[PDB]
């Protein structure tokens, strides 16, 4: 699998 | 066992 | 007026080895400490004469030794790892596990929070590094070019301009990973023993590694070159950079050695007040270190279930 | 300066 897109906001949601 | 610190890119 | 460190007090309440200590810049009066009693104590720094701090809350969800704990930038959450193989995200307001991170098949040895808190990285005894999001989903698993032994410490670089992850392991290697593609960037060789900890300076330009061989090597993270090696003289269990001074603190055996990075000299050596007892047992080992937000206080965890507090006092000559 | 620069400075 390719490395996840860091800038992608849905792939890496903010912590809240 | 290493003797000197060597790093490679 | 050389700076010196004095014992201000100890934090009591843990029932196992204090494995990690975490502090947050947002809350100067709150620290977290993991332990082998499977709990994390949230402390209240009362700074009273009787006690420097008392336990305020306990995070009780892990079924084995808690290895690592980190607080969020906001200071409201705490990520933790354990020998149960899972990570737990704690809401510090209520003390409940918001989320669980599953996928590691062996004991989790280190967990780190990204600078922007949008990424999570963990190292485990199954020789792999896993990258998670805040929803508990393992986005990537680093198995190519990974450590051949246990991954003992994983850290993020505070510099956002340099998105890298530093990782040490028992294969005596320090690996720098490019976070953009989760691929190996540098491979630092030179340690003759297994590595226990890696720490990155507040500017994300220097990395310190240490472990069994007792040597604290400093590697440039901008240029990927070895810089200096400091003789700890004992197994390095924890490493820390002062947030405001050019200092490197190492938990070498039962004592803590502070090094002035400018002069490559020892500023102070923090030895516990060894009682004049006939016991031949080795003194407790310092296993964790943490600097406070302002950098005037240092918290050290030991194998006698205590968190000793050291103050940066201006010592007149 | 930087932390790496501090180490780079000769004693």
């Amino acid at each position: 699998a390719s490395a996840p897109d860091v800038d992608d906001p849905e792939a890496f949601p903010a912590l809240a | 066992l290493p003797t000197t610190p060597i790093s490679e890119q | 007026m050389t700076e010196q460190m004095t014992l201000r007090g100890t934090l009591k309440g843990h029932n196992g080895w204090v494995t990690q200590i975490a502090t947050t810049p947002q809350f100067p009066d709150m620290i977290l400490s993991a332990s082998r009693d499977k709990t994390i104590i949230m402390w209240k720094l009362t700074r009273d004469e009787t006690n420097y701090g008392i336990p305020q809350r306990a995070l009780r969800g892990h079924s084995h030794f808690v290895s690592d704990v980190v607080i969020s930038s906001d200071g409201q959450f705490a990520l933790s790892g354990s020998w149960d193989g899972t990570l737990r995200l704690w809401d510090l307001t209520t003390g409940t596990t918001t989320r669980r991170f599953v996928g590691h098949t062996k004991d989790v040895l280190s967990v780190a929070f990204s600078s922007d808190n949008r990424q999570i990285v963990s190292g485990s005894r199954d020789k792999t590094i896993k990258l998670w999001n805040t929803l508990g989903v393992c986005k990537y698993t680093v198995q190519d070019e990974s450590h051949s032994e246990w991954v003992s410490c994983v850290r993020f670089s505070p510099n956002s301009s340099n998105p890298i992850i530093v990782s040490c392991g028992w294969d005596k290697l320090v690996k720098v990973w490019n976070l953009a593609n989760c691929k190996l960037k540098t491979n630092h060789i030179g340690h003759t023993g297994y590595l226990n900890t890696v720490t990155v300076s507040p500017d994300g330009s220097l990395c310190a590694s240490g472990g069994k061989d007792g040597q604290a090597m400093l590697w440039d993270l901008n240029e990927g070159k070895h810089l200096y090696t400091l003789d700890g003289g004992d197994i390095i269990n924890a490493l820390c950079f002062s947030p405001n001074r050019y200092w490197l603190c190492a938990a070498t055996g039962p004592s803590i050695k502070i090094w002035d990075l400018e002069g490559k000299i020892i500023v102070d050596e923090l030895k516990q007040e060894v009682i004049s007892t006939s016991s031949k047992a080795e003194p407790p080992q310092c296993t964790s270190l943490a600097w406070s937000a302002d950098g005037q206080t240092l918290f050290a965890g030991y194998t006698d279930n205590l968190v000793r507090v050291w103050q940066v006092t201006i010592g007149t000559r | 300066d930087s932390y790496a620069a501090a180490v780079r400075r000769p004693q």
